[PDB]
Order: structure tokens, then C-alpha cells, then sequence
RNA sequence: UAGGGGCGAAAGACCAAUCGAACAGUCUAGUUGCUGGUUCCCUCCGAAAUGUCUAUCAGGACAGCGCGCACGCAGAGAGAAG
RNA sequence: AUACCACACACAAGGGAUCGUUUGGCUCCUGGGACGAGGAAGGGCGCAGCAGAGAGCGAUAUGUGUGGGAGCAGCAGCAAUGACCACACGUCCCCGAAUACAGCAUAGUGCUGGAGUACUCCUUGGAAUUAAGCAUAUGAGUAAAGGAAGGAAAAGAAACUAACGAGGAUUCCCGUAGUAGCGGCGAGUGAACAGGGAACAGUCCAACAGUGUAAUUCUCAAAUGAGAAGUUGUCAAAAGGAAGAAGAUGUGAAUCAGAAAGAAAAGCUGAACGAUACAGGGUGAUAGUCCCGUAGUGUCUUCUUACAUACGGUGAGUAGCUGUGCUCGGUAAUGCACAGUGAAGAGGUGGCAGUGUGCAUCUAAGACUAAAUACAACAGGAGACCGAUAGCAAAGAAGUAGGUUGACCGAAAACAGUGAAAUUGUGUGUGGACCCGAAUGGAUCGGGCCCGUCUUGAAACACGGACCAAGGAGUGCACAUACACUGCAAGUUGAGCAGAGGAAGUCUGUGAGGCGUAGUGAAGACGGAAAGCAGUGUGAGUGCGACCCGAUAGACUUGUGAACUAUA
């Protein structure tokens, strides 16, 4: 909407579009403001007020996570989602405490005693750069998603296991649907710290009874 | 008649280069320049946001105004050679 | 117009009205929380609160609930054996406009 | 992962940074890592590339060939190593330049201020290794 | 609506407090009243000095012809408030007497 | 001598190819019951150009005739016989 | 149809679509908020070995000092006797507030002027538009024009609310509320206290200064003198500190080899190794270990901040009143002015005019004040944003080339990639405008008027359309609403705000308000049926540019014009 513009109106045999106020140039004449012309305006112009977030009840975020967490322990559902379990013993996996690691070194033969090789090899594999304009845009690698531990209790293991692909961490009074249903599908892969594992009791309560730690919540 | 035959008459010059300004708009005969009104103290009124901004603050090279800004930022030194003066005051 | 409706009533017609958007919530949260921090160490031992009375609140409809107010009176002070000077050091909050006029509220104030 | 926030982490931001470097930053971009043995003769572990040292050429059309430094291109990021270059139709030869990176040290020039560069990085080390 | 359901008479009830007495303040020290005499003193002195207004001399001389109500009459349009007119007619008054 | 102002041996003539109210720029994306245009496929249902009131007669609103979702259910654009 | 016209296919022309790419734009957040008589901002002119534009710099037109250290892009010459870069300093032509000046203060030195003005304060003050016409009213105390200041500005410690069992400076957020009311009672307009929070701080002057001596401020001398201001009244006390924050910069792990194939391996295949570092960028194809970093760790430099005396209850052309004009939701006057008139020392107020009388609450006509709040230029970080007819007008010497007498007005152009259609030539085939149905070795047979649009009615002697590509029109927010879907239910809820957390996400508290749990009346007053609340979306109404394009006109400026033409 910057330039000098009129209508010439009726008369001249031309199209009754405003025009741009000029001389000595080539633009003298051209057709200034509309949506259909070129370097005019545009059609209802995008603006800052448009509603950007949404709500959703707080009955409905606790029920949610909730039966997130339940289905991490069905195997149909972590098979489905295409974490590879062949080679694990049992679901679900709940590692101790009095674990002394300090190092990536002994972390990861750790993790590779508990049945895990296949599907940590799975997400190194897998690096590759985006198709589309999304490359341009601080967007360039996608990975496949791998296991997410959760502890509750500050350890050395936290900054041991960190720097392996796939693996992601999360406090469990903090647990988020975004870490446990990615993509809108359920059932990933946990390893459990066993302080976090007995802290469900206390978050989530017993069946038909009401959980101290979220008032006014009942399963 | 008034189209090209009148076209032929125009040779005086009413405008010259005005010493504030450039802009070849001082105005003889008023004794005004249309541009920047010398010899009036005080600038013109601009008749548009768009128009006034060609003429701003950074629209040249501000060679002052940089320098201050460089002195400002090294906690005005000085001369080197006149320390004493400065700690003094 | 057509149909039935509660009649409109919607004044959006002044050209010169100004929107105000709340991009910068969290952010502003985040600063207020660094503030109080610094704060805290500046006095590390004292509390960064002082001490305030319990008052009645105003109408009909909240006679029954009391409420912090903002200053204790130069009569609770002296009551309690202590003097201006001494309350401000020791971090009690005062108010000299504010006047006694039941036996209940100075007892529980002292 | 990064956790400092002043730092960029934008492609847009990095690529600026790249080609339009001067000084000392311009410098940082011809280092070459040195052989084995140069790595126990010398503290250091890589340097910036000069004339007359001699390199062996890891990567591309002239890969196994060894060479002295002729010259550096500090505008075209490129080096012309003696003995690397095509001919012309005309039978007349040019040499063809390569990135600092596919190079190898074998033997330092040490002809003017290269041995208190040396030394300079050296101490540089020491002084935070020993704390 | 949750407004207008209870009488003027039950609206006008109150809780039975007990209630503190107000500590009068009648006792005025030796330099305050030396204080108000020689503000009082220093009035006189610009009444004897300087005299009386034009209205104030057609007033007081309604007064002694005994016009009561033209001089009421008179000074409320002079002065605004009725109350400012019933003041200065007394104070007139006690001057001339 | 400058714009609701000038200047006119008076024609509403002339004031930078513009004058029964100049030019530049802004308010402003002024307003429009009026003219023009309005971008993919198949399946199923399917009108009105009449009444009342209107500074109303090239426009509205209310009702009448379509479609969608349908709680439910003895009815019918035809005859007899009084 | 030998050669014209049309169509199909192959090759050569002609143009720049499409796909792949981007040292640019835009939006949000955080910091910053630094000019001038010591000559600014803005304009002009000069300076290179070969030098036009642009960048940099002033006749010292690549000088000095500190920290580094290898080349100067072409050609000729230079360089460890220091190439080039970074930090500071020195030098800094002419015009311009432009001043050898104007106004003004002190014992004296001096100060102001111009630039900028997004945000804040003070004046002045429209019309288009809506009311389906229009004059009060609306848009709006908005636009425009003037004055002034700072990193914020303004405001601020009750001549304050309230009628409770009361509270207690100012500013900001949630809320009372689209309510009480104002209004050709039409269109439309429209606040306050409470209740829940962020941040918190109070003080000065006058009234009212030692009289057994102006004890007070300044100048010159001197080691104790002279003089100026002032009795129309001067003079009312502490050093001091460690904390807190922002930058700059050093260091910083770990890899080799191969068949086939390619211009080139980092791919693929085997064997290893690092991780408190698998953020991201560069290398001849997709790299943790080739190069720059990153996690982790060192140093240094700036900035901010802190103890003393004496007091009260009368601040005048003011408050108020009469008339008058503007203004506000303020209504028999909410605030502000002008003219007449004009107090008391005791006065002001308690949302409806007057008179009287108790009761409650305050103290005007002098001043200062932090924090919590707003937003350009310039710098830094992010993104479900745009990708060269887009995104800023501007991805290159863009406010440029160029243009107006003047005020003012204003473009195009990415890769030496790919290379569509319109349109042209040559060759080879098939037809005489072309489409649909059905066929021959071969003449052809049957059916079809030109699309889009207003209209009772278009093939029309109704209008728009020469041809191709690319762009091109029901969207966003607020408020009630009916439907579909979801949780809980006599209840319900992501208000703001606090606590946790390598964090614009998520989790947990505290805690208002709103609507519902039953209605009737103008009201006093009375009382007796019917599941709701909050979301995610769809159809639809109203207000804002409101599906897209389009008037003749109206107003406002401390903006421009008598080079053509009129008259002195
Ligand atoms: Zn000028």
C-alpha cells in the first residue's frame, strides 16, 4: 500500500484498476493496490491476533497420561508402535539404584546387558536429511524415536546415558503426553528408575480412591 | 495557442542551487527555498512520513556521532599523553 | 438483520482503538522470579516479606473473612511493649492512618 | 547438545560467518593435521599450511602424490602443491588448487617467525594443563 | 438474578462488638494559646489600619434603620452562601455595638 | 497581487497542454439498495416469481413453498351414503 | 493444390515457465536508548601507480602506540628494517543553528538557539463515515498543525472511600461490567468502590533561627588583614563497603583400509576407537573420530549501591456564588475557563434542587519521591512464516537509474543449471473450419448454430473475449446462538499470580469472580415445576477494509506555483 495511485476512470479504454503516479520510468501507469495486481496488496493480510494456542480440560490431561502410562506395559501396543523388543526378557524394566556409573563407556554395556543393541542400532541408522523447504529452516535431520528413562531421583547415570541417540529423559512428576504418545500414537519404550517406579502409587492413587498428589482426581 | 507554440517561449529560470540543502529549489524572486525554507531558522515541515525519512539521521555517514559512540564505550580515554590532567578532574 | 437474536451491542466502531497481545507471559514470569532472587542474597538472612495485620473486609456480602492489611497501628506496637523505631528494624510493616475502634481486632493484632 | 544461548546454532548465521572472515579467523581456516611423528618432534596438532612444507595429498584426482607448497589463496580458500596440474589444449599446464583439509604435513618450512608460533601454542597449552 | 430477595429490615442488623472510647484531646498547651492570642491580636490591627469595605458600610447602615430581611437579602447575593451571610451579618453586629 | 483566493474594455474568460473553485500529499482500503467477476469429481433430494407492512415501487423484513437432523405414528390432493 | 491454408510427429530456431538452490526479507522475544558553539544532523568538493560508480578517509587524505603475525585477488613493483587485521589516540577542507549575532544571569566563569520526537506530557482542533434521508448525536477529543523532556515519561502519600464487626499513597494485572446510567430514550454510547494478585517508602518549604553581638556565603592576601553579597533576614551536619551484575578471551577427546563403479567417496563393505562433547557449519555425493566449534573447564576487565541536629494546626483576588461557552457516564451541574461579585479562620465531602439540625470522614488554594507499566533508530537470539511477478519499494554501485518549474514521485535485473507453451523454418504423413456416432481398397453417410452473462425469452443486427505462461476473489478477532463430539455433575472452570523444572512446552498449588442449583412485580414486598458448567469444531447473525474491483465529491496542512497567460 505504499505508492501514489488513482483510478483514470471510464473514458480511456482501459480497466478501471488504480494506477501508479509517476514519469520518466517504465512503472508510470502500472496497476498499484488490488490482490490481482502485481506487488499490491494481499488477500485479508495475515495478522498477529489470530488465537495461536488451545485449551483442553485438566480432567482430560490427567485421564490422558494416565492411560499413556498403562499402555507402556501392553506389548501389542509397544510392538506396534516400532520399538523392537525380540530380544528383552520382560516388560516392563526397572533398573536399580546403587547404579555407580559415572562414564558413556560403561553406560552403554549397561544398556546393552538389558536386551537393547537392536533397537539403539535402529535410531544411529537411521540420520537423514528432510525432504521440502523444511531443510531451510533449522529443520535438516530427522531421527526415529528411541527409549525414554525416567527417574525421579538425581543421579550420575542421568549424564552418562545422554549423549546415545534415541535415548531422552524425563522426571516422572513432570511426565508429558508429547514424550509419552509422540505422534499421537501410544506405547513407547520405557526404563524405569526404581524409585520412580513405586512414586505411580502416590501420583496416580488406587482404583476408586482419590490420589493425594492430584486433588480432585479419581480413576 | 496554448499547446506547443507557447512551449517555445519558456526560457527563463525561477529555481537555483540552494546552499543548505542541494536541491536546486531556492526560489529567486521570494527569496525562499521550497525544499528546507532557508533562510528560516528552523527546517521545513515534510508533508510525509515516507518523504521525511529520505532525509534522517543515518541517511548520510553521521561521522560524529559514530566516534562518540567508540569513545563512549572505552570509558572516554583521552590523550595519552595528558593523563595527569584527567585523574586530577 | 434477520432471525431472532439477543440484539447486538458490539463496539468495535472506533478507528483509533489499540489491541494488546500477551506474547511475552512467560517471559516476563521467568525475569520477576531472577528479581526476587538477586534480592534474596542481598539480605540473605532476613526474610524478603515483612510482617503484616489481620483486618476485616468491607461489605455485607465479606464480613465473615479476614484479610492481610497494610500497616499495624502506633497503639498495637506500644501494646505489645515495643517501640516504632524497633518494629521497622525488625521488619514489622506500620500504618498511621489507620484507626482503632473494636476491642476484638486490637487483641488479635497484638 | 548446546546450552549456551549466545551462540548460534542457524544455518543462515553460520554460512555469513564462514565467508566473510578476516584476520586471525581467516588463519584458522588453512590448518592441516600433522603426521605422527611430526606429533612427538612438536607439541602440536595441527597448523596452518605455508609455503615450502612439504604435504601428502589424501583425497581426490591426486591422492598419494607428495609436493611443496607453492602457494596460498586466502580469497578462494586453496592451495597449489608442485607437481599437481592439467594441460590445456594449447599443451600450456595449470596448477590446480586444493582444500587445506584433504592435505597431510611430512616436513615443517621453518624459515622466519615459524618457530615462535610454535613455541607461543605450546606454552599456551601447558599453562591450563598443569593447573 | 441474585439480587433484591431480603426486606430493608433484616438488611439493617449488625454483629454486637464491643466498642473503644475516643481519647479526647481537650487539653491546649501554654504556647499554643500564646500561639492564638497573637493571631488575634495581629486582626485588629489591619481593621484599625486599613477600615471597612463599601458593602460592609451599606450593610451596617441597613442595620441601624433596623432592615433586617433587605440586609439578609442584600449579603447572600454579596457572598454566595447563606451560611457565610449569617456569619458576617453577626460579626457586623458586634462591631457597631 | 495566490485558491472560497487573485485578475478581468465581462467571454464564467485566464491563473504552467487542468478552471461554473488550481496543484501536491494525507485522512482513506471514504460510501454504494447499482454494473462486471467469483477457481476440483461423482451420488441423493429439490423451489419461487404470491399475501401483509415499509419516503415503499431496480431494495428490505414477517408469513407461504426446499433441504438437513428427526421424537414419534392410523392416515389419505379419489369415490359413495345421509 | 506441384508450391496456398490446417493438423500430427522428428530435427533446428524463439522465449523464460517448472523443478532443484539462497551471505535477503518478515514476525515474536531480550538488551540498548549513547547528538550540538570543544561547531551537530544534512549538503558540496578533493584524496589511489595504472581508478568511472560505490566503500574508506581529510592537504598528516593508510601518521603514533599496544596485542598479534604472512602475504598485498589483475599487471608492474613492495614486505621479519613487518604484508595484513583488531583495539584506542592524533590529524579532521568549504557551506550549514552559522554567530565579529541575538536574548539573558553571576563576585566571576557562563547559559540558551539547531537536529531527533516510536513511546510520555501540555495546547489547538476537522471532514469523509453511521443513523438506510438529515439538521442534535456518531466517527472523536481521533486525524492534521504547534510547544517540550527522558531513558522511560506522567502520577503519587487522602480538604479519599464507605455505612461494614469497615478500610487505608501512586502505577500495573484479573474483576465488578456491555452493569448503574447518558441518548431525535433513536442509531449508539458507558465509569467507580469491593473481592484475588505484582511491587512496595515516605518526606520537605512557609507560617516559626542563638541578640552577652550575622554565628552565614564568596574574593584577594596572609599566617592573620582588606573588600563583595546580606538585617526588605543569611545560616537546621558524617566518612564509610563488600556484595551484585554484565561483557571480553584461553583451553578442550577419538580412523584406517578395500572389490565393483565414478571427474571426485565422506556413500557401500569389513575391522576398530571417543562421549559431562551425536547443537550447528565447512570439505569434489549423505562425516562423532579431515577442518571450525560444542559439553566441560580456566583467567581478566568494567559498572551499580551504603550512618547525625530545630518545629505544627489560618498557604486569598483563592475557595464559592450569578451569568456565559466548552466538556464528562455524572443525570435540577463531572471537570476546566472568562467577566462581574467575593469569605471565614475555621472550613471541605457523604453520585437526587432547597432550608434546619445532630452524626461519620477528611484538611484545598506551596514542593519532592524508588519499584512494579509503555515503545523507533541500533545490537543479539529464535521461528508449523516467504522463497526472486513472492518476502521490505530495494537478495548486485536502491531511495539507485530516471522524472516534476515546484512541493514531491520512482523501476527492472539471482545460478555463465534445467529449459514448458504461444510462435517460425525444414523433412515425412493426413486433410480443406472443427466436434460426436459408424465404417471402406475407394468415392463418405447420420447428428450438431459460439462460449460466458443479465433475462419471461440469446446463434443473435445485446455486451466481454487476437494468442500462450505465471499471479488472481467468503478470511481473522469479539459477543450471544442451534447442532455434533468429550469430562465431571447440584455443581463447574488453563482468571491473574506463586512453587518445581538446562524451560516460550509440561507438572503442582493458592485463590477471586462468573453462570447454575425456583420464580413474581415499576417498586415497597413476597415466594410454590423443568441439569448445568467448561471445551474441540460445523452452519448462521451483528461490528471492524469484512468475497474481490470501481464514483462524482467532502475536509485538513507553519506544503507548492504568475517560466504559459491577466492586470498595475
Ligand atoms: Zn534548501
Amino acid at each position: 500500500m505504499r505508492h501514489s495511485a488513482k483510478s483514470w476512470g471510464t473514458g480511456r479504454a482501459m480497466a478501471r484498476v488504480p494506477r501508479v503516479r509517476a514519469g520518466g520510468t517504465r512503472r508510470a501507469g502500472q496497476g498499484a493496490n488490488a490482490n490481482f495486481c502485481r506487488g499490491g496488496r494481499m488477500f485479508a493480510p495475515t495478522n498477529v491476533n489470530r488465537r495461536w494456542n488451545r485449551k483442553t480440560l485438566l480432567s482430560i490431561r490427567r485421564y490422558a497420561s494416565a492411560m499413556a502410562v498403562a499402555a507402556t506395559s501392553i506389548p501389542a501396543y509397544v510392538e506396534g508402535r516400532g520399538h523392537r523388543i525380540e530380544q528383552i526378557e520382560n516388560i516392563p524394566l526397572v533398573l536399580s539404584n546403587k547404579i555407580d556409573t559415572e562414564k558413556t563407556k560403561e553406560g552403554i554395556k549397561i544398556l546393552y546387558n538389558l536386551g537393547l543393541k537392536e533397537e539403539l542400532d535402529k535410531v544411529e541408522e537411521s540420520k537423514n536429511i528432510r525432504a521440502g523447504k523444511g531443510k531451510w529452516r533449522n529443520r535438516r535431520y530427522v531421527l526415529k524415536k528411541g527409549p525414554l528413562f525416567v527417574y525421579t531421583s538425581e543421579t550420575s547415570f542421568t549424564k552418562a546415558i545422554r549423549n546415545i541417540p534415541g535415548v531422552d529423559t524425563e522426571r516422572v512428576e513432570n511426565l508429558s503426553i508429547l514424550d509419552l504418545a509422540p505422534g499421537g500414537q501410544a506405547g513407547r519404550l520405557i526404563i524405569w528408575m526404581e524409585d520412580a517406579f513405586e512414586k505411580l502409587t502416590e501420583i496416580y492413587g488406587e482404583m476408586n480412591e482419590e490420589s493425594k498428589f492430584k486433588k480432585g482426581y479419581t480413576m | 495557442s496554448k499547446g506547443t507554440p507557447s512551449n517555445g517561449k519558456k526560457n527563463k529560470r525561477n529555481h537555483t542551487t540552494c546552499c543548505r540543502c542541494g536541491s536546486v529549489s531556492f526560489h529567486k524572486q521570494k527569496g525562499k527555498c521550497s525544499s528546507c525554507a532557508y533562510p528560516e531558522k528552523k527546517m521545513k515541515k515534510m508533508q510525509n512520513r515516507k518523504a521525511m525519512l529520505k532525509k534522517t539521521t543515518g541517511t548520510g555517514k553521521m561521522r560524529h556521532m559514530k566516534k562518540e559512540r567508540i569513545s563512549r564505550r572505552a570509558g572516554y580515554p583521552g590523550n595519552p599523553i595528558l593523563k595527569e590532567i584527567r585523574n586530577k578532574i | 438483520m434477520r432471525g431472532n437474536q439477543m440484539l447486538p451491542n458490539n463496539h468495535f466502531n472506533k478507528g483509533s482503538m489499540k489491541f494488546k497481545n500477551w506474547f511475552n507471559q512467560p517471559m516476563r514470569a521467568l525475569k520477576r522470579k531472577e528479581v526476587r532472587e538477586q534480592k534474596s542474597k542481598i539480605c540473605y538472612p532476613n526474610p524478603l516479606k515483612k510482617l503484616r495485620p489481620v483486618v476485616r473486609c468491607c461489605s455485607m456480602r465479606y464480613n465473615k473473612k479476614v484479610r492481610l492489611g497494610r500497616g499495624f497501628t502506633k497503639m498495637e506496637i506500644e501494646k505489645a511493649g515495643m517501640d516504632i523505631k524497633y518494629a521497622i528494624s525488625v521488619g514489622i510493616a506500620v500504618d498511621l492512618r489507620r484507626k482503632n475502634k473494636n476491642e476484638e481486632g486490637l487483641e488479635e493484632n497484638v | 547438545m548446546k546450552f549456551n544461548k549466545n551462540v548460534t546454532a542457524s544455518r543462515r548465521k553460520n554460512r555469513k560467518a564462514h565467508f566473510t572472515s578476516i584476520g586471525l579467523e581467516r588463519t584458522k581456516l588453512m590448518n592441516a593435521p600433522l603426521s605422527k611423528d611430526l606429533k612427538e618432534e612438536y607439541g602440536i596438532k595441527r597448523i596452518a599450511v605455508r609455503p615450502g612444507d612439504m604435504v601428502k595429498v589424501v583425497s581426490g584426482e591426486f591422492k598419494k602424490k607428495e609436493g611443496v607448497v607453492m602457494k596460498v589463496n586466502r580469497h578462494d580458500i586453496k592451495i597449489e602443491v608442485e607437481g599437481c596440474f592439467v594441460q590445456k589444449e594449447d599443451g600450456k599446464k595449470i596448477n590446480k588448487g586444493i582444500h587445506p583439509s584433504n592435505l597431510r604435513i611430512i616436513k615443517l618450512s621453518m624459515e622466519k617467525d615459524r618457530a615462535e608460533i610454535i613455541n607461543k601454542k605450546v606454552e599456551a597449552m601447558k599453562s591450563e594443563v598443569k593447573a | 438474578m441474585k439480587i433484591n430477595k431480603l426486606n430493608n429490615a433484616s438488611k439493617a442488623l449488625s454483629y454486637p462488638v464491643k466498642k473503644l472510647a475516643k481519647t479526647e484531646k481537650a487539653p491546649l498547651t501554654e504556647k499554643q494559646q500564646r500561639s492564638k492570642e497573637l493571631k488575634k491580636f495581629a486582626m485588629s490591627i489591619a481593621r484599625e489600619v486599613g477600615g471597612l469595605a463599601p458593602y460592609e458600610l451599606r450593610a451596617t447602615e441597613l442595620l441601624r434603620r433596623d432592615e433586617d430581611k433587605r440586609c439578609k437579602k442584600f449579603m447572600k447575593k454579596r457572598l454566595g452562601s447563606l451560611k457565610m451571610a449569617k456569619k458576617k451579618i453577626e460579626l457586623l453586629a458586634e462591631e457597631m455595638r
